[PDB]
């Protein structure tokens, strides 16, 4: 004791929402290392607006100690350009630049090139869905007014009447109303970010219109959530599964902590505590890891209590373009092990650790292989729609002021049920082009 | 004896009420199991100490809990020193410009804190010490030194000074008198304002929460502000009131084995 | 007296010296910044902008909003911690049963963290396991609207700030002899006009001096805001506004200019107490 | 104003210490009757019971019959004085005399008429316009009073108001508020410890002794006639100089010889339960020089001789101590009143003898004196009473 | 212990203040000196000035002979005792008092047994261990009494030491710190204000004003022939009755006739450059009743009336304040005065007759004063010296 020295220790960057997950993963990466040196996970702020407030101030305060960070997908083009999350073209082992392309899906693979040249590996992917209690509902609506139209019946019926959806004024909010938007043909900014797109088209004007008149038709209607406006992915999932809610729009990672939750207690509709097929199928540090059929057993059981369906459509024509979302890899400039980040970085993604993230935490992988294989196609059923969802996804504008136009954004609409049509889409133009210029200073 | 118990303890009972309510609560909450803590029952029912079992297992908060006695240690240390040698020359001296050195070291001791934080990050980003102990303790004495001063002054105008001639007409050395005389008279003084400052040290949050990165240099208070929970997916209000718990214990029952010597401070001499 | 005049400047040199170089050299630097396009993102490019950093901040409009929840929340907060504070010292003066008890039992929120007294009055306010939220008409949720929520951080701050004023005030309060209160109880007073009549009248250099150091310190509200709403929903205060210029939007070159100008204001008010209403320190 | 009726009044603690026990006396209208007693002996205690700040134990206190038990302060209509002056800082003096006459609800104008008369009466034109801190001890100790007149209560309630200044300032306002006391005719229930004072000012004094009014009346009675041992060594200044001996059929036997007593005398001392020993007592004006007083006095005079150890000019008159031929005094209520000082019985058979300084006898030269035998204070072995008095009923 | 001889010590004040004016006097051994004056006249001064504190602009000093007005207080060997009591908190009694003893490096051993002397001295053996805070404010006069003992210096300064004690607890203990400076033969000074201690204590009491030493020597010599107007008016109880008068070569008109005295010393007058106006000094102890004393005495003494206004019945004594239709008095060192009393102009000539119990002289009436021809002393109210006595250069 008194002086503990020890090889390197990659610092390991991920948000707080996943982390006993991505602990386990470099658990299971500190062994095909040996003695070299080992990972060390770090959690940031549960929330994406903040989780880039930290790294940034970290990586602008020199903090040597950044090895590695998981960034979102929608921050590659700005980290590129201002110096931090150095390029894949210069791994001293020259491997990364070939290795993030070698099996990624080409859909996430598109968000991490900012001038065509890569600045980090993409690790996982997201794409919401719609989660539905059965036995309450049947034939979940498939549309945004049958979603509303089954909420109030259900609410006549005095019943759990909550829609659970994603309305702070953070990044969930505008990540929202891109979809909607988008999915009832238009778009914030240009293919290019150069002059807001949003409100100078007659069609534009109107999908945009449309989009509000849901978000406030929605939030604003008998039997809601009282505090609507101010629930993300956790109280979201969390108020669905305490009962409050019988529909909701959340990402993918809710069937694990349905599952883990419903076995460790917790989820009255769902006892999976009396079976004592289930005793001691919770790891001793909390997750679920079944055997191999002690999943079968608590999934079968789930099956007709919970499920899900692909999201809900703007107009009962055409599909829906859900916003791709994700986490990419990246390693910070203040960083004096650039090589071992590099090597933690490809050790950290591959045929086996991404199983674990999508078969225990819900994360879908990004491998393009795995969605073809059977056995992980049966302790992953959502596998389908993910990859349909993926197809027509709806990316974010990707530009170098992305993240201060969305705060412009989500300003303005910052307040749901304070909204009406036709002044607030007229008003975001102004917010978005005072963004693009970089004028006044934001809330 | 008939009227005035009663009026007085039920007069006074409602400031214990007052001022436990906020406490009970969340220590109530933080016994409750995560299935029944959802229920708005101020008394809990069938409790666990797991949430406290969850917090204990990790080291979050040890060593942040350490980094906030150690920074407020080393700070009170100097602040004290360096705070001494200027109240007792602004108790007993009349050097020109007294009642603006005062009046500095009232005012400064409340300062905007948020008028510092853009060129310390600016200058501590570029100079080596964004986050360490030092890089903590430089900003933290713009508060510590400014109090210290003002309790030592407060205090030290409250010496019998005449003891000072008295030494000088039964003995010898004013030297001697100054280290055997005055030292005794001024003990208590340091001893209360080291603990005035050091209870000051702990409710800084946005300084130790824009110059600190990492378990190096973070703070108690930062600790639990970004707290979310033992777990990942379970309900996270029984932990964060259990860390909440576990983090605030030790300055409350330090402050109430201090209580006589805090209330003698803060109300200069009086009571 | 030349002695003890070169003991003095060299016993507060120290003292004098580490302030000026740990306070006035910061200020100073955010001045000098204050006048630059100085952007994170961007370090090497830096240009002499001039006075364009306080055109486009007093005639912005989330300024104002900051400026105005500011100074309404300290205003109300104050008043409401004054009442309180007067009427606790009062007990905690001339209470007779039991003394170090009451005295234990203020002493308690003194000495609290002031994170976890937010995360008791946020838990407290939300629906179905707030015993506080239960007792609204059902359907309430008062921590989503912007006048609830000040509200609910007036209430935290009151709670959290009280016993450091009422100590200040019982400070002032100890130095009254009770011959007085005899003197004016035996002439009359109601037991009201003695209060309003000889004790305020008696101690108001401690009650300025306490106003001092609570609007001081209420104006640089952070915690509450940060914990309960988080500053969403134009509920933010001056505090606020700088920590998300600078570390949200990365521009120094204004994130500056709003600590510049928190200073000038502070310093207004400090100029009001201080020559109005005399607030002079206790020493005299 | 009217008189003050006690109606067994006692002040006794659940924590044990008893301040008073069933007092009855009636305060007569404009009588500046006066208490007096030792430290803590009730006198503050039945002062502030009266003002209602003290809460009465049991009994009953009645202004002409009353009820004042429950009557709050400031329901009595009471004014006092406080000898730590009550001053209010804040308020200049005029609005310090017109603080009370401000909570009467009065008419301002004539409020401050009333100030201004009454500080004509006291002579403060100018300084009532400023602050205590501009005023000096007397002057604060005027604006007290003058702040306790205005009022024209039941009655007034002083507490040494010059206790804290000078002597000559005493004497004079102690004059000055005996000759404003009687112009202003009102009852007053002056408080203090001195036994001067009420024998220079008190219509009426009271001795006060744990809660035992050991004797009332007037100063000269008090004086000619010491009811008891405690008050005959706490009534007199210096006390009467104490001689001890033992019962005679027909008078004492004195250290220096054999006193006779008149027949009248000798009978109400023999009325009295005989005593062991007797305490006899001397007044330092009454012993004097033989060698200028006449033989007239010498035929009830016993005269002898006795030594000086102790010489001093002090004025006019010399108080002398005298190595004398005299023991130490023993009875079982004496060793209560002889630890007062603490260099007790220290002095013993050395004795004061208050005589003129005319005389130039000086240390070791003795001198010859005599004293009337009839001016002795006699005592009893367990009641300490004057024994030239006969036991009460 | 050791001699003091002062040599026209002079100041220089920043402000240019004299507080002192060519003081020369030998502070003799085994005296008890006494400074006595009103506030500002320089006792503490002077005082300061033997204990070195403040500092001379010229003059000379020697104590045992060798000049000491360079030399430290640490030097001197003097013992002071503060009116603060000036006592250390922090060491108990026996530490306390022992403290000048470590500090003059002795012996722990004889350090410990000294210190147990001089306590026994006081009786201070009983508490030796506590703290000043835990005792009396006479025991804590009682530790700087142990203080001031026990280093055995070559002077004393007990400066005020009974400034906050009582009346008997004062005469008491002053009557023990004369005999123990008897005991001990120190040179003392013993700087105070009040005329009982300075005049029972002063083997040469030395009055101050302003920085001009009146009159210095024994207590009779000033009590009998005081030099001017402010010893007769400063010192006595109460002071020496003034009457203004006319001047006149074979006696003096009083505005109620001529006072037949011997010649000589109207001669004495007559030596000096004739005065303009003169006031007569009687103190009331030689003014009696008429009505009581025949006029045997009274054949050469000027009688008349006047009108009481206020009796006094002290017991063994009786006084009469009484005025009359003379001229109020007037005198340049009495106007010097005026700022001191306060009550001022409303009993103006005023007087008090020091009569025993046995005249009884009724309020309000007219009655001729008795008293001794020569008891007067002629005084000038230019000059105010008192021409009794021939001026000396
Ligand atoms: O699936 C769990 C993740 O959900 C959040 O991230 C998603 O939501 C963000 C906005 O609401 C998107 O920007 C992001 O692309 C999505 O992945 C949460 O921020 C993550 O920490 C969770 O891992």
């Amino acid at each position: 004791c008194g002086a503990d020295s020890q090889g390197l220790v990659v610092s390991f960057y991920t948000p707080a929402t996943d982390g006993a997950t991505f602990t386990a993963i470099a658990q299971r990466c500190n062994q095909q290392f040996g003695g070299r040196f080992t990972i060390a996970q770090v959690s940031l702020p549960r929330s994406p607006n903040e989780q880039r407030l930290q790294l940034a101030r970290r990586l602008t305060g020199n903090d040597r100690t950044l090895d590695v960070m998981a960034l979102d997908v929608v921050w590659t083009a700005e980290f590129a350009e201002a110096g931090w999350a150095l390029p894949l073209s210069d791994d001293p082992a020259g491997l990364a630049e070939n290795d993030a392309v070698a099996d990624t899906l080409p859909g996430p693979l598109a968000t991490a090139g900012w001038n065509h040249k890569l600045y980090a590996a993409p690790v996982t992917t997201n794409t919401q869905l719609l989660w539905y209690r059965p036995d309450l509902v049947n034939s979940p609506p498939t549309d945004w007014n049958a979603m509303i139209a089954e909420a109030a019946r259900l609410h006549a019926a005095g019943e759990p009447s909550w829609i659970a959806v994603q309305a702070n004024q953070g990044e969930g909010l505008v990540v929202w109303f891109n979809t909607l938007l988008v999915s009832a043909g238009g778009s914030v900014l240009s293919e290019d970010g150069r002059h807001v797109t949003l409100t100078d088209t007659p069609a534009h004007r109107a999908a945009t219109v449309s989009a509000l008149q849901i978000l406030k038709s929605v939030a604003t209607t008998p039997g809601a959530d009282p505090s609507i406006t101010r629930t993300e992915e956790g109280s979201a999932r969390l108020a669905f599964e305490q009962g409050k809610a019988a529909l909701e729009v959340n990402w993918p990672f809710v069937f694990a902590s349905m599952l883990e939750n419903a076995v460790k207690g917790g989820v009255p509709f769902l006892p999976l505590n009396r079976i004592p097929q289930l005793a001691g199928s919770i790891n001793d540090i909390g997750t679920f890891t079944p055997s191999d059929e002690q999943f079968r057993i608590a999934y079968d059981a789930s099956q007709q209590v919970f499920g899900f369906a692909p999201y809900p459509a703007v107009a009962p024509g055409q599909p829906a373009k859900v916003t791709i979302g994700g986490l990419n890899l990246a390693v910070a400039k203040t960083t004096r092990h650039r090589a071992e980040a590099f090597e933690a970085v490809r050790c950290l993604r591959d045929q086996h650790n991404q199983r674990y993230v999508s078969l225990e935490g819900g994360l879908p992988a990004v491998r393009a292989s795995l969605y073809s294989d059977p056995q992980f196609q049966a302790k992953y059923p959502m596998h389908a729609i993910i990859r349909q969802q993926l197809t027509d996804a709806a990316v974010r504008p990707a530009t170098p002021v992305y993240q201060a136009l969305s705060i412009r954004l989500a300003a303005v609409l910052s307040p749901i049920t304070e909204i009406d049509p036709e002044s607030t889409a007229d008003e975001l133009a102004a917010q978005a082009q005072k963004a693009i210029d970089g004028m006044g200073l934001l809330p | 004896g008939a009227r005035r118990a009663t009026y007085w303890a039920v007069l006074d009972t409602l400031v214990v009420g007052y001022a436990l309510l906020p406490v009970l609560w969340i220590f109530s909450l933080s016994l409750k199991p995560t299935s029944t803590v959802k229920d708005g029952k101020l008394i809990p029912s069938t409790v666990t100490f797991d949430n406290y079992r969850g917090i204990f297992r990790g080291d979050l908060f040890s060593s942040a809990l350490i980094n906030s006695i150690g920074i407020g240690l080393i700070t009170t240390v100097i602040a004290v020193v360096l705070g001494a040698m200027a109240a007792y020359a602004v108790a007993r001296l009349e050097f020109p410009g007294k009642r603006l050195l005062i009046g500095a070291a009232l005012l400064i001791t409340m300062f905007p804190s948020i008028s510092l934080v853009t060129p310390l990050f600016n200058i501590e980003r570029a100079i080596g010490l964004f986050d360490t102990w030092p890089g903590l303790i430089l900003p933290y004495i713009t508060f510590a030194l400014p109090l210290a001063i003002y309790t030592l002054s407060a205090f030290f105008r409250e010496i019998p000074w005449d003891l000072e001639k008295a030494a000088k007409m039964d003995g010898a050395t004013p030297g001697q008198a100054f280290r055997k005389v005055i030292v005794p008279l001024a003990a208590p003084g340091l001893v209360t304002a080291a603990i005035l400052v050091f209870i000051f040290a702990w409710n800084d949050l946005l300084l130790a929460l824009s110059l600190t990165a990492t378990k190096a240099a973070i703070t108690a208070p930062v600790a639990i502000a970004n707290f979310t929970g033992s777990s990942q997916f379970e309900e996270p209000t029984g932990s964060i009131a259990a860390g909440a718990i576990v983090i605030t214990i030790p300055i409350i029952v330090f402050v109430l084995i201090f209580q006589r010597r805090i209330v003698a401070g803060l109300t200069s001499g009086a009571v | 007296r030349m002695a003890e005049r070169r003991l003095a400047f060299m016993l507060v040199a120290p003292a004098a010296m580490l302030m000026v170089a740990v306070t006035a050299y910061p200020i100073g630097y955010a001045l000098w910044l204050s006048l630059q396009r100085n952007n994170l993102a961007t370090p090497n490019d830096t240009a002499f902008i001039g006075l364009g950093n306080y055109h486009t901040i007093l005639i912005d409009r989330y300024w104002w909003t900051a400026l105005a929840v500011t100074l309404a929340i300290t205003a109300v907060s104050v008043t409401i911690e004054f009442v309180l504070g007067l009427a606790l010292a009062l007990v905690m003066h001339r209470t007779l049963i039991g003394k170090g008890l009451v005295r234990t039992a203020v002493l308690i929120p003194y000495g609290i963290v002031t994170v976890v007294a937010s995360y008791s009055w946020y838990y407290a306010w939300t629906p179905g396991t707030g015993y506080l939220a239960n007792l609204l008409p059902y359907d309430s949720a008062p921590l989503t609207q912007q006048i609830p929520s000040l509200g609910i951080v007036v209430i935290a701050e009151v709670w959290k700030t009280t016993p450091f004023m009422s100590l200040l005030l019982l400070a002032g309060l100890a130095l009254v002899p009770e011959d007085l209160l005899r003197a004016a109880q035996v002439d009359g007073a109601s037991a009201w006009r003695r209060l309003t009549k000889v004790i305020l009248p008696m101690i108001k250099p401690a009650i300025v001096v306490a106003l001092l150091f609570r609007t001081l310190d209420a104006f640089r509200i952070f915690d509450n805001i940060y914990v309960l709403t988080g500053g969403s929903n134009n509920t933010g205060s001056v505090s606020i506004l700088g920590y998300d210029n600078l570390f949200k939007g990365f521009n120094v070159g204004l994130g500056s200019a709003i600590s510049v100008l928190i200073f000038g204001c502070v310093a207004v008010i400090a100029f009001i107490f201080i020559k109005l209403f005399g607030a002079a320190a206790p020493g005299g | 104003m009217a008189e003050i009726v006690l109606d067994h009044v006692n002040k006794s603690y659940p924590d044990g210490h008893t301040a008073v026990r069933d007092l009855n006396l009636t305060i007569a209208d404009g009588e500046f009757l006066i208490l007096v007693g030792p430290s803590g002996c009730g006198k503050t205690t039945t002062l502030n019971m009266i003002a209602g700040l003290e809460d009465i134990s049991s009994g009953e206190l009645r202004i002409a019959g009353e009820r004042v038990n429950e009557k709050a302060p400031k329901d009595r209509d009471i004014a006092m004085v406080f000898q730590s002056y009550a001053l209010y800082p804040h308020m200049t003096v005029r609005q310090n005399i017109a603080f009370p006459l401000t909570l009467a609800k009065m008419r301002k104008a004539d409020i401050a008429q009333k100030v201004s008369e009454t500080a004509k009466i006291l002579d403060l034109t100018n300084l009532l316009d400023r602050k205590p801190s501009q005023l000096s001890g007397g002057q604060r100790q005027r604006v007290a009073m003058g702040r306790a007149i205005v009022r024209h209560p039941k009655a007034f309630l002083m507490d040494e108001p010059l206790s804290n200044l000078d002597a000559k300032l005493r004497v004079q306002m102690r004059g000055e508020i005996a000759q404003l006391q009687r112009r202003l005719g009102t009852t007053t229930v002056y408080v203090t410890h001195d036994q001067t004072e009420a024998m220079t000012l008190g219509d009426r004094v009271v001795v006060m002794y744990g809660g035992i009014a050991q004797q009332i009346g007037t100063p000269e009675e008090l004086y000619e006639r010491p009811a008891n041992l405690f008050v005959a060594g706490f009534i007199g200044s210096p006390a009467m100089n104490f001689f001890p001996a033992r019962l005679t059929a027909i008078g004492l036997t004195l250290p220096f010889g054999e006193v006779t007593l008149a027949p009248e005398v000798q009978g109400v001392i023999a009325a009295h339960p005989k005593p062991e020993n007797v305490i006899v007592g001397v007044r330092p004006e009454h012993i004097q020089d033989a060698a200028l007083i006449d033989a007239y006095q010498r035929i009830r005079a016993l005269t002898f001789q006795v030594k000086v150890n102790l010489v001093e000019s002090l004025g006019a008159d010399k108080y002398l101590y005298f190595t004398t031929e005299s023991p130490a005094v023993h009875s079982v209520q004496l060793d209560e009143l002889a630890e007062v000082e603490g260099e007790s019985a220290l002095h013993e058979n050395q004795f004061v003898a208050r005589v003129p300084a005319e005389s130039k006898v000086a240390i070791g030269q003795s001198v010859e004196l005599a004293f009337d035998t009839a001016r002795l204070a006699v005592f009893d072995a367990d009641s300490g009473a004057n024994l030239t008095i006969p036991h009460r009923a």
